[PDB]
Order: structure tokens, then sequence, then C-alpha cells
């Protein structure tokens, strides 16, 4: 099955990515680093998001609307993958991609609040110094920024822990276990999909966001009242 | 403000780097009733260099 | 500003242990070149040699040492024009399937350890009917099966 | 208001032709370098353009049947024809400048599309809109 | 058309640095190009010489000394005058759109009847050409050679639909590409390589262009000819098929992107390498026979370049190229 799956793959690569890493993905010179060994996991991060193709040397690589869909997406994986292997992509126990499956070490049909603690302390351990308390995201040097984490699906955040996409560091599987990822990714969509008690979130940003809106609109609106009550003269 | 941890490699102990395993205390519960144990774990753990 | 000449993702390498040789003029390159050495003590070189001699100037590989120490390897095909013989030990390279269209080919390796440490640096020599090719690399352990390992206390 | 109420007619019977004319060309003409078949985009366009200039020249009309021999249309008038009260017109107003800044911020809220923004620039914007129209009409100091 | 320029130094100047052309079609847009710049050249004389008239002959100060007083004649209106200059113009722009349409007609007809037709894929950013059918006379087989590659091209005819089910646009997937042709006989272009497709002399010969990503364009100078290649051509209603009678001569001939696709626009070039007939068989045979080999060793196994001596690939590092050496040694 595979066998006949990298001929699509081969196809793909060919009429695409050439231009930045050869025909026998080896690199060019400045225009796009070698694949060498990346294995299926990078490839799917990086098409499926839709990072690449890259149209542009810019500071970072942009999330953007994917230009291929899933089996397009593992046919290139398959191609790369003949060329060296490297991580691989995390399949459930009847063959397809995880989704939903990942939300936690003891995750049964619904999030575990156990996890979700142990989550939270790791994703403030390592995640949150460059994307932020809530994953909401963060800027770094020179134009790069932590996105927000709201996008990625369970199986993107796995192998872009396992990968290192361009200046993430790897999270290896010995460094950060499944069972730690699992919680990870279990923290993760806790905090995405649950809504605040608090009312309206304001982003999430923190004193930023809350200090904008009073500071403006919130005493605006009291000098407006203060208008209604006085004089003008 | 001289000091930290790492002080007692000042040739009198061996001290290992300690990676954090973020682990909580678990629940233990019977009919003495539920309560929070922490004697089976370790937040900080040794790693190999291969890690 | 960042898509000047000199730009951040321009400057970029692989994610990857194994270092590289070779520029873009160079006849043959070799890209990510480790050392691998399993937990359970079992070692080797995992490389790739992709040949894009202009001349159509196609090589054998004649040998690999690491610290002039031997590797086992057998049954390397020559490397015509843009192909790449893709060397790993046996283990993992099992799990990676040959493909059947385009010039790839897979080999198989293997080294007696003379007690390299994780993490450090070695030298690595190849030599092909060409000429000799020398690289630092790494020593580590192998990639696990992704998901199916935990954390275990003891 | 006479003679551009009926000068207008000319430009929209024109592209009204060549609507037409066009339709039927590249619906027909299976012309070697080019793909036989009616295209929607140009001849929607054509069709809306003459309506455009059909519409302006039809209300021109429509009203200059109503209006008098006006003294600027008199091609023998004298300068104490229009001796009376022009109209009214807008001394200065800071308006104009605080709603195209709305639209602006508007605009850079749809850029990033940050909701916040869109929000808050549509309420400025009808805000600075409504300011614009009550200008000489706000109520005087009610003591 | 059917009528030479005037030649020599005249038609130098009025070429006025076309190519010379290698087609028919070549030579009849070259003929029309020189004979519209004539009549443009005549207008452009014929009314610069009246504005010179106005800065020399109709000055005030020579007509104050003559004494002609502080106004002109202040005429107006000269109607039968007026009548006339316009209706020149229009005779003019007639029966130049005569000659017009007729070039254009033999230009754009798709009636020559193609003894080799080559599928040409454009992308970000490079060329790939693929033989598609070639006649009996110059397949190896005697009968005529198709090029269409089974397997691969019914994974593009497999790619329109259900990836596990999105098919947004129409019912077919965003992501389709069964509108490329695949065939068995490719070349491709390389950052390290520039493409050359290797084409006989004296045949009638077709092109089929198609994009993989954003809009090209396939522009050869020497036929004097552009076409744009879009991506799913049928969906444009754009005609992705374009035929040259023949070439008339052998040689290298560069060829390049004519339409902004995006950051290495000008990195996009290819070559057009035009060869004796009886050696066309040999190259097709070659690379029928022995497909493992590169396009370079079939241009060595004709007897000529390996590579395209047109153009040589650009340097693809971005500091290197600051003293202008931005050429690579292909060999
Ligand atoms: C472009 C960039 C600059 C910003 C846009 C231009 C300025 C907009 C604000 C003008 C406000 C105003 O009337 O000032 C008059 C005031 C002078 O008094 P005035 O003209 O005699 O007043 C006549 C009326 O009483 C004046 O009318 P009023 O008495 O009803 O007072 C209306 C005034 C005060 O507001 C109110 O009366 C209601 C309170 C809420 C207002 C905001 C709601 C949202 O409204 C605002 O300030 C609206 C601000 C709109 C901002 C648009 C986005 C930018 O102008 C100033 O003192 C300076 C204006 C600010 C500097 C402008 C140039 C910057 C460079
Ligand atoms: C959160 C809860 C906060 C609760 C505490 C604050 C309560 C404030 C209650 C409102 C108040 O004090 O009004 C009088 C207070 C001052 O009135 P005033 O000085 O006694 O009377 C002279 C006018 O302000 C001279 O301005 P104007 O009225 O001739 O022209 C401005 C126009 C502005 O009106 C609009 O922008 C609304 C236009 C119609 C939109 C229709 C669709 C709405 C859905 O009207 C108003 O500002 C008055 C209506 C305000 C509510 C409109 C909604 O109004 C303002 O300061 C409003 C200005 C900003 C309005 C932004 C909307
Ligand atoms: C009744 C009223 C609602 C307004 C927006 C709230 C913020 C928000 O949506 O955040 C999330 C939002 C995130 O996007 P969203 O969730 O897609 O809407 O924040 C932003 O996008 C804006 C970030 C703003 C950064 C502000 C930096 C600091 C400004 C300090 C200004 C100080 C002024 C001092 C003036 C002194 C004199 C008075
Ligand atoms: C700063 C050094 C980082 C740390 C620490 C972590 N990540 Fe990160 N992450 C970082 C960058 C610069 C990027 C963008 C990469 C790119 O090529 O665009 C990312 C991206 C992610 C993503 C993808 C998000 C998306 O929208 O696709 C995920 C899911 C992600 N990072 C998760 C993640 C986790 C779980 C981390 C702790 C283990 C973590 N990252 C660390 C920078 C940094
Ligand atoms: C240039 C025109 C590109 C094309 C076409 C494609 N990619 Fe690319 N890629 C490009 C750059 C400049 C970079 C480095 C910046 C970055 O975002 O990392 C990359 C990187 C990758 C990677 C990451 C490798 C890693 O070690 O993590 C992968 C896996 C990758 N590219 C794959 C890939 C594939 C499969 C493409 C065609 C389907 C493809 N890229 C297009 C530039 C360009
Ligand atoms: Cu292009
Ligand atoms: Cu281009």
């Amino acid at each position: 099955d595979d066998q006949a799956l990298i001929s699509e793959g081969k196809d793909l690569y060919d009429v695409a990515c050439i231009t930045c890493h050869g025909v026998n993905l080896q690199g060019v010179e400045d225009r796009g680093p070698s694949l060498v060994g990346v294995g299926e996991g990078a490839v799917y991060f990086q098409v499926h998001s839709g990072r690449m193709p890259i149209l542009r040397n810019e500071a970072q690589a942009e999330r953007k609307a994917p230009r291929y869909t899933e089996a397009q997406t593992l046919a290139i994986a398959a191609y790369v993958a003949a060329n060296g292997g490297g991580p691989g992509l995390v399949y459930n126990e009847d063959g397809t991609l995880a989704m939903e499956e990942l939300r936690g070490e003891n995750y049964d049909g619904q999030i575990t609040s156990a996890d979700v603690a142990r989550g939270g302390d790791l994703f403030r351990l390592n995640c949150a110094s460059c994307h932020n308390f809530t994953g909401r995201g963060g800027a770094l040097s020179s134009g790069k920024y932590a996105p927000n984490l709201d996008a990625a699906n369970e199986q993107e955040i796995y192998q872009a822990m396992l990968t290192g996409p361009q200046n993430m560091p790897k999270f290896s599987d010995r460094q950060l276990s499944a069972d730690e990822k699992k919680d990870i990714i279990a923290f993760i969509k806790s905090t995405k999909e649950t809504p605040s008690p608090g009312g309206y979130s304001l982003g999430s940003l923190g004193p930023v966001a809350e200090g904008l809106f009073m500071w403006v609109f919130g005493i605006l609106v009291l000098v407006a009242a203060a208008m209604w009550i006085g004089s003008r003269s | 403000l001289w000091t930290s941890g790492w002080t007692l490699v000042e040739n009198d102990v061996k001290v290992y780097l300690g990676r954090d395993t973020a682990a909580i205390a678990e629940s233990h519960t019977d009919a003495t009733g539920e309560h929070w144990s922490t004697t089976g774990v370790s937040r900080l753990v040794r790693m190999r260099p291969e890690d | 500003c960042s898509a000047g000449q000199i730009t951040q993702t321009s400057s970029q390498v692989a994610a990857v242990d194994g270092n590289q040789a070779g520029s873009a003029n160079d006849p043959v390159l070799v890209r990510d070149v480790t050392v691998h050495l399993t937990t359970d003590g079992e070692a080797g070189v995992k490389f790739t040699a992709i040949n894009q001699d202009t001349s159509h100037t196609s090589h054998t590989l004649e040998s690999v040492t690491v610290d002039g120490e031997e590797v086992e390897l057998d049954d390397a095909e020559p490397i015509e024009r843009n192909c790449s013989l893709v060397a790993d030990i046996q283990s993992e390279l099992d799990l990676i399937e040959e493909p059947e269209v385009g010039c790839i080919q897979h080999v198989a390796t293997s080294l007696e350890n003379p007690g390299f440490a994780y993490g450090g640096v070695v030298p690595v020599e190849f030599v092909f009917d060409t000429g000799a090719i020398t690289i630092d690399a790494t020593v580590s352990a192998p990639v696990l099966e992704s998901g199916v390992e935990n954390r275990e206390v003891g | 208001m006479k003679s551009s109420a009926k000068l207008m007619y000319g430009p929209t019977v024109f592209m009204a032709a060549m609507a037409v004319i066009y339709i039927f060309a590249t619906m027909h003409v299976s012309d070697g370098g080019s793909v036989k078949g009616v295209e929607w985009v140009g001849s929607v366009a054509l069709v809306l353009s003459a309506g455009l200039t059909l519409m302006l020249g039809v209300y021109l009309h429509f009203t200059e049947v109503r209006v008098d021999v006006l003294p600027e249309d008199w091609e023998e008038a004298e300068v104490a024809d229009k001796a009376g009260t022009l109209g009214f017109f807008s001394p200065s107003s800071i308006w104009p400048a605080a709603m195209s800044g709305a639209v602006g911020f508007l605009a850079f809220g749809v850029v990033y599309f940050h909701y916040w923004m869109i929000a808050v620039g549509l309420m400025l914007l009808i805000f600075t809109i409504t300011k614009l129209n009550l200008q000489y009409g706000v109520p005087k100091e009610k003591h | 058309c059917e009528v030479a320029p005037p030649g020599g130094v005249l038609g130098d100047f009025l070429r006025m640095g076309w190519p010379d052309g290698i087609t028919p079609e070549a030579v009849a847009m070259g003929n029309f190009w020189s004979w519209v710049w004539v009549a443009a050249w005549i207008i452009g004389i014929i009314m610069w010489g009246l504005f010179l008239t106005a800065i020399f002959a109709w000055g005030a100060k020579r007509a104050e000394k003559r004494g002609e007083g502080e106004f002109p004649k202040q005429l107006q209106y000269n109607v039968p005058l007026e009548l006339v200059l316009t209706i020149v113009p229009i005779i003019i722009v007639m029966v130049l759109f005569f000659f017009t349409v007729q070039t254009q007609d033999k230009v754009t007809a798709l009636d020559k009847n193609p003894e080799v037709t080559v599928d040409v894929t454009a992308y970000q950013w490079n060329w790939k050409f693929g033989y598609s059918e070639i006649d009996g006379s110059l397949a190896p087989g005697g009968q005529d050679y198709q090029g269409s590659d089974p397997e691969r091209q019914a994974a593009a005819e497999a790619s329109k639909k259900d990836p596990s089910g999105d098919n947004p646009i129409h019912g077919n997937s965003k992501s389709d590409v069964s509108y490329l042709e695949f065939n068995r006989i490719e070349t491709l272009g390389t950052t390290d390589e520039i493409p050359v497709m290797v084409l006989p002399v004296n045949t009638p010969i077709e092109f089929n262009l198609a994009s993989a990503d954003v809009a090209h364009s396939f522009w050869v100078p020497e036929f004097l000819f552009k076409r744009d290649a879009y991506a799913h051509p049928e969906a444009n209603k754009s005609q992705r098929v374009f035929q040259i009678e023949e070439i008339t001569e052998e040689g290298a001939f560069v060829g390049r992107c004519a339409e902004m696709c995006g950051t290495y626009h000008a990195m996009m070039n290819f070559e057009l390498r035009v060869v004796d007939r009886d050696s066309f068989a040999e190259y097709i045979s070659f690379r029928d026979s022995n497909p493992d080999a590169t396009n370079a060793q079939a241009l060595e196994h004709i007897g000529q370049a390996p590579y395209a001596t047109s153009t040589s690939p650009f340097v693809s590092d971005r500091t290197a190229t600051r003293d202008g050496e931005n050429t690579q040694s292909n060999a």
C-alpha cells in the first residue's frame, strides 16, 4: 500500500518543493534546508497546517490555508520518509491518525482533570514562556513570534513538540514522554474549550487588555455620563 | 546572595541535574476518608545524556 | 528589514542530530550524518550520500570510519547522478520502505562500540573512489516509536 | 439643467449596444486562440454601467421637466437675475477628519481582523457620522 | 505579412531590436511590425515638425517685429478641415485593423497538424517538460508514440475528490491536479540545472500549457510569441494549446517567464534546443530505451552540450551574488 503511495508522493514533490529542497532532498544553498531524516511527522505538521510552501523568505513562516489535502500530505510524507525516515506519526489502535485520543494519559471519553493539572504545570514549565499562560502566543526577537495554539489539532501539537518547527526546541519522546505530551494536549484543549467563568475573557492577554479597555472606554463612558449630568459652561 | 543550591558541589556533595516531572500529589480514599499522599512520587528526576 | 539578503528563515538547517557536508557546488554530499547507539548497545552510522556530480562520474562508497574505527556495510551499489544511498542501522532501516520509483537504495550498517559517549562528537571519515570527505558527527540514541513510551519512575 | 440631462443619453446607449454586441459575440464566435462561451464578468459590468448612466440621465430629465427657465441656462442672463440667497453652506467642521480616522481604525481592524477593532470601529464610525449630521441642530445649552 | 521589410540599415532601425525569428509566423509578425513602425515614424515626424514650427516659426517676437500687432487672426472654427482630420485617423486605424486581423488569425489558428506535442508544466519556480505524442516518423516504434504515464496520471485523476471528503470547489477537492499531464519521458528543471526541451527542425509542433501554482507565462523571444499558463485552464476558459507551423533553423534559444509569479520570478528560465530531425529520433529512442538516464546524458548521446548554453543557473546564495558573478559553472 505504501509502495504505490510513494509514487504520488514523488509526483507531488517534483512539482512544488524542488526549488527549495532539491530533487534529492539535499536542500539548496540559501533557499531551503535539507529534508533528509525529518520523517513523516515534520512533513505532516508543515504541510497539513499549511506552513509549506513558503513563497517569501521572511523572519518566520506563516500558517495559512493548506495547499494540499490529507491524502496528498500523507503521500508526500511517505516519499520523504523513504529518504532516511525520522520521527513518525502517532497512529491510533486501529491505524488512523490519533485525534481526541491524545487528550490525557487517562483519557476515556472526557478530559480527566488530574491530567489537566499535571499538563498545566508542564505547560507552565516549558511551553508557557514562548506562548503565554493559556497559549495565546507571544513575541520573540527580530520579527519572530510564537503562534496562538487555538488553531492546531492534537496531531499537529504532538508533531510540533516532536520536531521543533523553526525556533521551537525539539521535545523528544524521552525528554517529554508520551504521557507528558498527552497531558499537555489535554491542558491545551481544556484551556481552549472552556468558557471563562468571569464573563468575556478580553482575549486572556493579561493586564494589557484590561488596562486598554478601562483606561480608554470605561473612563470615556463615565465622562460622557458626567457631561450628561453637568454643564458645558 | 553569594550562594545557591549548586554551592553544595563545593567538594561536599554529589548533585545531579534534576528535571521537573511536574507530578502532583496522588489521592487515596477508603473507609477512613480521602486524603492526599506524596509518599510514592518524586518531582525531580535524574537524566542520562541521550534524552 | 527581515526580507533582506540576510534572512532568518534562509539560514536554517534541519532539526536533526545529523551534521552535513558539501555545498551546492560540491560533487557528492553527505546529509544527516550521525552515530547511532541504541540503549541495547548496538551502534552504527546513519547518513545519506547524494551524488550530484555534473560530470556524471558515478561513485561507489569504498569505506566509512568513525575515529578511524571501521563500520561494517555491504551491498552498496554505485551512486550515479541524482541518486541517494541511505545508510542506517538495520533495526531502524527496517522501519521505512524502499521506493520502487526513484533512485534511492537502502543499506544497513553496524559498528563495534569502542566506548563512545552519548552527547559527545566524533569524526567520521568517508572515502569514495573519487576522494575522501571528513565531517564531525554527534552520538545519540535512535528515535522512539512516537507515542508508545511513558515516563516510568522505577 | 437641460443640456446635461440629455447629453448622458449617448454614453448609456453606446454601452448598452456594446453589451448586447459583446454577449452575442462571445457566445457565438469560436475563434482560435480563444474559447467559445458567454462570459458573465464584463457583460454584467457593461449592462450595469449602462444602468448607472441611464439612472443619472432619466432622473435628471424627470427633474428637469419640472424646473423653470433658470438664469444660469438663459443665454442672455444678467447678473441681477440670481440676486438673493444662494443656499446654506457649512462654514467649518471637525467631523470629516474624525470620521476619516474612524474609517481608518475600522480598516486597520479588518486588516489584522481583531474583532474588537471591527466592533469599536463600527461604533465609532456611526458616532462620528451622527455627530456630522446633527452639527447645525444640536440644542442650545439647557440653562 | 507576405511582404518583407525594407531591409538594410532602414530595416535594422525599423526592427528595432526584435529577434529575427525562427518560425513562419515569427516572420509574419516581424514584417507587420516593421511596416507599422514605418507608418508610426511618418506620423511622429509629421507632427514633431508642427511643434517645431510653433517653437521657431509662430513665435510672438517674430510677428511683433514683423508688425503683426498684439493679437493673431482669432480663428476658431474650420469645420470642413476638422471633419477631414477626423476622417483621416478613422481610415488609418481601419486599414491597420484589417492587416492586424490577417496576421493575428494566421498566428492563432489551431490547424497546423502537429507531429510533436509537448505537455508543459509551470510551477513555482521552474519548468517541467514532457513529450505527450510523437508522430510515427520520429517515434521509436514506427507507430505513433503516446507518452501518458498510466499509474502517475491515474493518481492525478484520483486526486479529484474524496480525501475522506472536503470537496468544496464545485464538488472537487481544492487540491485537484487532474488537469496536469504526467508523461513517462520528462525533463525536470531544477535550481541546479536549467531544463532543456529538445525539438526537431521543420515539423509542426504543439505546446500544451498548464500551471501547478499561480499563473505563469511561456515566452520564447525567438518565436515572437508568449502565452499564459493557468491552473485549471478549462475552468478559466483559457486556450491552453498553441501550435507553431514549424521551426526553421537549429540552435539553442533562451525562453523566460513573462508573468509575475512570486519571489523567484527572475530565476525561472528555460532553454529550447532545436536539433537536426534525424538526431531527434536518436534522442527519443535513447530516452525511451533507458529511462533512468538524465537529460544531459541524452544530449551527450546526440553530441551537443549536456547543459543549457544559452543561460546558466543563477547562484542560489543571497550574499555571494554581490560582486556580479551570479552565474553557476555548470561544468
Ligand atoms: C520558544 C523557544 C518556544 C517554546 C519553549 C515552545 N515553542 Fe511552540 N512554537 C514556537 C514557535 C516559534 C512556533 C512557530 C513555529 C512555526 O514554524 O511557525 C511554535 C509553534 C507551536 C505549535 C504550532 C501552533 C500552530 O498554530 O500550528 C504548537 C502546537 C506548539 N508550538 C506547541 C508547543 C508546546 C506544547 C510547547 C511546550 C512543550 C512548546 N510549543 C514550546 C516557539 C516555542
Ligand atoms: C521554497 C519555494 C519552498 C517550497 C516550495 C517548500 N518549502 Fe519546505 N521549507 C522552505 C524553507 C525556506 C524552509 C525553512 C524554514 C522553515 O519554515 O522551517 C523549509 C522547511 C521545511 C521543513 C522543515 C524541516 C525540519 O527539519 O523541520 C519541511 C519538513 C519542509 N520544508 C517540507 C516541505 C515539503 C514536503 C514541501 C513541498 C510539498 C515544501 N516544504 C515546500 C521552503 C520551501
